[PDB]
């Protein structure tokens, strides 16, 4: 649908605003002001107003690299290359300058494996000597150089092979962002995860600084008097968080300005509240629904497909996938944010997404019923579940934690795998707390006794999928290893690709292979909103807004 | 932008 992307207050701004935004997550702030050792969608934007992480690129609406911000970057076909361009004003937080060794600083808080990240990809071996340095073959990364010296502001990166997403943000075959250097030298490598220096005490470049950090709860954003762009209007903004239980309770009582990320379920109730504007875009943004179908090696940084289980059956994967009556639930309680996928690529990347495309949007018992008698999973008459030859077809589901219907959502689901002969059951008879989740899921080398489970992204802004399920992803948590899905991954990105059309086709087939190898059953695609007071000035969702932050204000007390 | 884990279903 259509709501609007900016908020347009014709009431001028005042000079000094303390502007009182949040974020909903039932979980702990994640605080990681280093891009590279973070893997958090709630902290990538409570990041934002200190520079979201130290990016450098400003881009436009679609995401395509523009000049103007903290850097440029220079593409070159016949060399192979990316010049990076630091701005001469380009300062931290402190005072001190930004320069090469700190762009080329964040290469090393990844590809160095003493730092402990988790992303390092295929696509990053692409850059020369750089693949040899992340073994430790190498003691410097040859294809990254300094045409004027660490002090200077040029980066000059050489790479093996050119690749389609390079002119687009997100694209994971260079990176963007900087890393304090000086700040952060003297700190073992081992050391930095954790360090105060890079959680609670961290140097930025955006247009405001974290005075004080609350660990697990809030920021205080003042000004960044060493900010190259314009000068902010507000005085101090406050990033917080903000439970979905006591959103609209916030919301009611006028606490926050704006409050990002609330959970689609609640939009009929905000949206009845006066004092707020409630703005909407297509969220960058896909939900899953994970098969255990193996571990992750970090030894030798590869997924191997080795978990027993039903769910290694192409039609099994299917047969559950087409049980689900995700349509139902997203009318019933999702207002019309959240669309049923059809597959992996979502519609903000619209070039790429096509209706030629059926995925496991629509329920299909039938079908699904056929699927598993294919198999030689028989129905038990008695029972009414599936057995094949001795075992009951029995499945464990790793659900998670949300809204007052997360409960209601879970149960649901099971009586439709119960319609197909499947017995479907908690884990841990329990809903599973997200931070949990994440390191069940996240840490290597992965859990042994589930089989089914969700999973949300805010995925990157190119629609290349390398990173999540490449045979090296660690991101991959089914942990499936396919050379025909390896081969679509590749071929998205291959020099044939340029051709937009060729691409265009490179992407469908692998979705159309994606959804046919049901390695993962896509669930739904998602409008995003966020209700702005009133009294705000200057605030807008819309991508390629690059100053939002130096323009916004406010104008006395809150709607 | 880059990949990150969200909260949201």
């Amino acid at each position: 649908g259509n709501f609007d992307v900016a908020y347009q207050n014709p009431d001028k701004a005042i000079k000094g605003g303390n502007l009182k935004v949040a974020y909903q997550s039932d979980s702990p702030m994640k605080a990681q002001w280093l891009s590279g050792l973070s893997n958090d969608a709630t902290f990538a934007t409570m990041s934002g107003p200190g520079g979201g992480q130290d990016g450098l690129f400003f881009t436009d609406s679609g995401f395509k690299f523009i000049k103007g911000g903290a850097a440029d970057v220079a593409l070159d076909k016949e060399s192979k290359t990316a010049t990076i361009t630091l701005r001469k004003d380009l300062k931290w937080s402190d005072g001190s300058e930004v320069t090469a060794k700190d762009y080329e600083f964040t290469y090393e808080t990844i590809a160095n494996p003493a730092y402990g990240s988790d992303r390092w990809t295929d696509s990053l071996a692409n850059i020369v000597g750089l693949s040899d340095y992340h073994t430790g073959k190498a003691k410097t990364i040859s294809g990254i150089t300094f045409p004027d010296g660490e002090n200077g502001k040029v980066i000059k990166v050489q790479f093996k092979e050119m690749k389609p997403g390079m002119t687009q943000s997100g694209n994971g075959y260079f990176l963007e962002t900087v890393a304090p250097y000086q700040y952060l030298k003297d700190v073992a490598p081992k050391d930095l995860a954790s360090s105060p220096k890079t959680t609670t005490k961290p140097l930025v470049t955006g247009p405001f600084k974290p005075e004080n950090v609350v660990a697990g709860e809030s920021i205080k954003y003042v000004p960044n008097p060493y900010y190259w762009g314009e000068k902010p209007k507000l005085n101090s903004i406050t990033y917080e968080v903000v439970s979905t239980a006591k959103s609209v309770a916030a919301l009611s009582s006028s606490k926050y300005d704006i409050i990002n990320g609330m959970v689609s379920s609640q939009y009929k109730q905000v949206k009845n509240l006066k004092g707020y504007k409630v703005l909407g875009q297509q969220a960058m943004y896909i939900s899953l629904m994970y098969y255990n179908l193996g571990h992750y090696d970090a030894k030798n940084s590869i997924n191997v497909q080795d978990r027993k289980t039903p769910l290694q059956d192409q039609n099994v994967r299917q047969a559950i996938g087409y049980a689900r009556n995700v349509a139902e639930v997203d009318n019933k309680f999702s207002n019309g944010l959240s669309t049923p996928a059809n597959s992996l690529i979502p519609p903000i990347f619209k070039q790429f997404t096509s209706s030629s495309v059926k995925g496991y949007e629509k329920q299909d018992l039938d079908k699904a019923n056929k699927l598993l008698d294919e198999d030689g999973w028989k129905l038990n008459k008695s029972t009414g579940y599936r057995e094949k030859d001795g075992k009951e077809l029995s499945l464990v589901y790793a659900a998670r934690v949300g809204d007052a219907n997360a409960e209601t959502i879970a149960q649901n689901y099971i009586q439709q795998w119960k319609k197909i002969g499947v017995k479907v059951s908690l884990y841990n008879g329990k809903l599973m707390e997200f931070n949990s989740w994440v390191d069940h899921m996240t840490t290597p080398p992965g859990a042994n006794d589930w089989d089914i489970t969700d999973g949300s992204w805010s995925l990157a802004s190119e629609p290349s999928q390398q990173d999540l399920f490449s045979a090296a992803a660690p991101y991959n948590f089914g942990h499936f290893n396919d050379s025909e899905i390896t081969k679509d991954l590749n071929d998205i990105d291959s020099a044939k690709s340029e051709n937009p059309t060729y691409r265009k086709a490179a992407f469908v087939k692998y979705q159309e292979d994606m959804n046919k190898k049901a390695y993962v059953i896509p669930t739904n695609f998602m409008l995003n909103y966020t209700p702005v007071n009133k009294r705000v000035v200057g605030m807008t969702l819309d991508y390629g807004a690059m100053n939002t932050w130096s323009e916004i204000g406010v104008s006395s007390a809150k709607l | 932008s880059l990949s990150q884990l969200s909260s949201q279903s």
